[PDB]
RNA sequence: UAAAGCUAAAUAUAUGUAGGAGACCGAUAGCAAACAAGUACCGUGAGGGAAAGAUGAAAUAGUACUCAGGAAUGAGCAAUUAAAUAGUACCUGAAAUCGUUAAGAUGGAACGGAUUAAGAGAGAAAACAAGUAAAGAGGGGAAU
RNA sequence: AUUUUAAAAUUAUUUGAAUUUUUCUUCUUAUAAUUUAAGUUGUUUCUAUACAGUACUUUCUUAACCCACUCGUCUUGAAACACGGACCAAGGAGUCUAGCAAAUGUGCAAGUGUAUAUGAUUCUUUAAACAUUUUACGCAUAAUUAAUG
RNA sequence: UUACCGAUACCAAGCCAUAAAAAGAAGAAAAAAUUUUUUUUUAGAAUCUUUUUAUGAGUAGAAAAUCGUGGGGUUUGUGUUGAAGCGAAAUACGUGAGUUUUCGUGGAACAUCUCCCUAGUGCAGAUCUUGGUGGAAGUAGCAACUAUUCAAAU
RNA sequence: AGCGUACCAACAACCGCAUCAGGUCUCCAAGGUUAACAGCCUCUGGUUAAAUAGAAAAAAGUAGGUAAGGGAAGUCGGCAA
RNA sequence: GUCAUCUAAUUAGUGACGCGCAUGAAUGGAUUAACGAGAUUCCCACUGUCCCUACUUGCUAUCUAGCGAAACCACAGCCA
RNA sequence: GCUGGGUUUAGACCGUCGUGAGACAGGUUAGUUUUACCCUACUGAUGAAUUUUAUUAUAUAUAUACAUAUAGUA
RNA sequence: UUUUUGUUUGCUAAUGUAAAAGAGAAAUUAUAUAUGUACCGGUACAUAAAUAAUCCUAUCACCUUUUUCGUGGCUAGCUGUGAGCUAGGCAAUAGUUCUUUAACAACAAAAAAGAGCACAAACUGUAGACGACUUU
């Protein structure tokens, strides 16, 4: 992982490989996501899923619409990735799970590290125009979420200058 | 501009970058001399990156003088320190990047007793 | 001494096989082909014609087991190894590009040069102290 | 390590002159010193009775003042409303041989080059190195003429 | 009528290079200590050293000095107490190509500047080649064939 | 005697670089309305699928409709309807 | 091109005229019924062609879930 | 943005010119009008942020810029 | 509001100033004249006329003794502050400068004292691509 954590003790870490979800829209939910306790996060996502709190695309906001829910995040455009929000979900699920198996309380863990990186292209044929082949790839990604239990000189001369100061001031 | 210590002298403290190197990740800072037509830093126009030239050289007498005004002398062994004995107040030893942690340690130990210093001793250290 | 003929040797070999070589090339190089290459694939056809090497000393060390998972996978207080950010897409793993964190900047570009500045990092080999003394740890060389 | 000397100048002396009678009057006889000669040395701090700090060095970072037009390119002229360039990595272009030339290096020199080829007590390297039979040929040493010459 | 500001021009000084010119095959200086120790040097590399003066624009081009890469002969070395490489640097050196070093990675080779020998030897461009990767962009779009819906099952 | 005998025949099995509205030969051929194997609707058989769904129902587009009074005054031209 | 004709008006159309830059006889000339997705003009019918636009329907566009390209691109992007 | 009637591709006809292929700044007819999803501009549609920033006064005739000002909604 | 110390896992004590060294200064108005003042724009009398070439405000530390006067508080006295007069003779020494650490504003901690909206959601339709707006 690519954070610097000192002690894992206090710390549950949690991954995924190459996930059938597109990057930015994984990205952007990551974004929604990070520095918050895991529950609320877990929350949010369920929320997301079931379409009544969007996350707001601030990064990846070309095209995307105008939603009702933005005004929560000061933002206008913001989606319901679902696909994408349930991948999340997993990955938040198997971190809680993690977690448990060691011995972390479940309310304390705040989400310190959640990276998304996009992983490699899976290549398919799309067909245009006068006989042309495209790529028509996907964008995979790995994510990985770490979650985390939360609670001279001297100088004489300069000496005597300092003195003269406070005499002065005094 | 220029920067004085002891009387050495140093008249251009900057690197030459090359131009554009800083427009384009393909052009590397390594001073390369443009050519051809049009190139403003062949012509020098106000505002571009200088070229680099012989003015800018330091004086014959200090020039490959440290800060400390000792020739840096590169050292791969206790052999090629030895030249180096009735010399400890003008040349200074640099141990050789390659050297295993125990020779140069050695080498160290030779530089003491020769009153020579060593510019990188604490590789390894 | 024509209008009949034969005849070994030296001489030539980018073909084939078999040897031996190099101040040769080092996986975009060298044969097109270091690999199930004239192979896959394309062309009605004559023809055209690739890409693709490397884990480790040893897989007779190729990921046991536990937990969460529909599963993949993930995690481990667990496990092989010298080393798994060597996990078979496996040596090294650059750049473009992208992610996380931090710092900073931001009134229709950005970057740059010249000269400072404030930060933020770095540093002691010029950027002070040779020697003298008390007593430890070492190392030597010599004299007899 | 003898032009950081010699002289100039100046200071305190010493002998003789001068018309500019003058505590800087000049020459000159002699001796010491000094610097106005003969390119900056001294005093006192400070860093500092420090091992790196917030000081000092330097890399980066933005600022700020002033400046600064996309490079390559063909062109009288490119910032061009000329073309090429989205970006990056690797590859990517006066070479090799034949004969001639001048330049220069080297050996030999009216010669020079041992060509093929042979010979060896030469055989990992040895496809090189060595050796040249107990008047070869090249180029040069002579030119000139269509030509017998 | 002055005064002032004002160039990379001019002047004065330094330093760098280039060109030329002078000229060159033996010796103790000082300081610190306390008469003797300690601290520095004690030079002589002919394309070299010392000094002097003048000069320094530059495309096409020419030349010289360097610098680096793959290999060779020679030379003296570095490596598992970690080589090459790679990434970041560095009170670093060089006018500069670069060189050198530190940390991190890396896990096996690597140099030569001692001389010179050889080359498939240096890239930002060629609508360059190949492979990769972007912004465009989570955008264009996924609109022929009249049309689906409910319940259950897996 | 031997050989062929599955299945597709385009709707995704063929050729169109593809599960591409294209192309590709032949036979069988129901009721109604009707001149009609036309078009419209139905029975047998076949599907209810087609590189997507859902919600909204702006502009704009595209395939359509319909427009008072006028009737080519539009436009190169009654093109289109 | 002049006279007619068609129109409220005609560089069009038609019928004449003809010393015709440069028409003309199988380079075929002149005339032709029928035929033509032929070229041209006028008339009637008919209409959103237009006056003068309006309303409306499917399918797109639009927003969402899912998926998801490309051309182009020196850097970029306010003007006098 | 359209239209494509002409001009200025290939088909074709006539006239003149050319031995001819063909020529015509002579005539006549038939002849594919591609792409916005980029930036800006404009038209509309949201919408944060804004202390070296503000202030035409405030307060009980006197004061005070050597001063006031939070913010969030409406 | 006052005082004290500080601002020498991404955080959980916290710093920034285009400008402090006395950043001192409120008639108005004309420019071939103004300003007051007193009467009825007019008259008379003053006044500025290098007007900031000025005026104001600085340094009298100390504490104690003899006080005087002003201002602010509470029920003539008391206390605090500012200014003068009189007496006591008292203090600062950093070794020659390296900013004269002296301002303003924000904070953060410590003690002390006092005292609800909005979005969404459903609904709406005076609105509308989506936001937004209009509603409930
Ligand atoms: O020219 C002399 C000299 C002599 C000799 C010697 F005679 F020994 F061969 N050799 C010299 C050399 C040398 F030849 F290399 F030895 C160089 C320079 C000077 C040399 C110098 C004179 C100055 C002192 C050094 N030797
Ligand atoms: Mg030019
Ligand atoms: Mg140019
Ligand atoms: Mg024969
Ligand atoms: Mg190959
Ligand atoms: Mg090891
Ligand atoms: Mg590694
Ligand atoms: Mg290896
Ligand atoms: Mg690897
Ligand atoms: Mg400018
Ligand atoms: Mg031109
Ligand atoms: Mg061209
Ligand atoms: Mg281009
Ligand atoms: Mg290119
Ligand atoms: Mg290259
Ligand atoms: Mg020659
Ligand atoms: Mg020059
Ligand atoms: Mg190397
Ligand atoms: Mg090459
Ligand atoms: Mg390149
Ligand atoms: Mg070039
Ligand atoms: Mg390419
Ligand atoms: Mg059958
Ligand atoms: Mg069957
Ligand atoms: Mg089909
Ligand atoms: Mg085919
Ligand atoms: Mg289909
Ligand atoms: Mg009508
Ligand atoms: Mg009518
Ligand atoms: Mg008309
Ligand atoms: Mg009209
Ligand atoms: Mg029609
Ligand atoms: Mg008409
Ligand atoms: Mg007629
Ligand atoms: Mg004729
Ligand atoms: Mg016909
Ligand atoms: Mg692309
Ligand atoms: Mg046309
Ligand atoms: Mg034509």
């Amino acid at each position: 992982y690519a954070k610097k954590i000192r002690n894992l003790g206090k710390c549950a870490k949690g991954a995924g490989v190459d996930l059938r979800v597109h990057f930015k829209n994984t990205y952007e939910a990551a974004r929604a996501i990070r520095r918050m306790k895991l529950l609320e996060a877990k929350k949010y996502l369920n929320d997301v899923i079931e379409k009544k709190r969007c996350v707001p695309f601030r990064k990846y906001n070309g095209g995307v619409g105008r939603t009702n829910q933005a005004k929560e995040f000061n933002h206008t455009q913001g989606r319901w990735p679902a696909k994408s929000c349930k991948f999340l979900l997993n990955i938040l699920d198997n971190v809680q799970a993690n977690a448990e198996s060691r011995n972390l309380d479940v309310s304390k863990l705040r989400l310190i590290h959640v990276m998304v990186n996009k992983a490699r292209p899976g290549r398919r044929r799309t067909y245009k125009a006068h006989g042309r082949i495209n790529p028509f790839m996907s964008s995979p990604c790995h994510i990985q979420i770490i979650a985390r239990e939360i609670n001279i000189s001297n100088q004489n001369r300069l000496k005597n200058k300092s003195v003269k100061k406070q005499q002065t001031v005094q | 501009a220029v920067k004085k210590v002891g009387k050495i002298i140093k008249k251009r403290t900057k690197k030459f970058t090359r131009f554009q190197s800083n427009r384009f990740m393909r052009v590397k800072p390594a001073w390369r001399k443009p050519r051809g037509i049009d190139c403003r830093v062949r012509r020098r126009y106000k505002g571009t990156n200088l070229m680099p030239s012989i003015g800018y050289g330091s004086n014959k007498k200090t020039k490959f003088l440290l800060p400390n005004n000792k020739y840096k002398y590169v050292v791969k062994n206790v052999k090629e320190m030895e030249p180096l004995i009735m010399n400890h107040t003008k040349y200074c030893v640099q141990i050789a990047h390659n050297v295993s942690s125990k020779k140069r340690k050695q080498i160290i130990e030779r530089a003491k007793q020769m009153n020579v210093s060593v510019i990188n001793a604490k590789a390894r250290l």
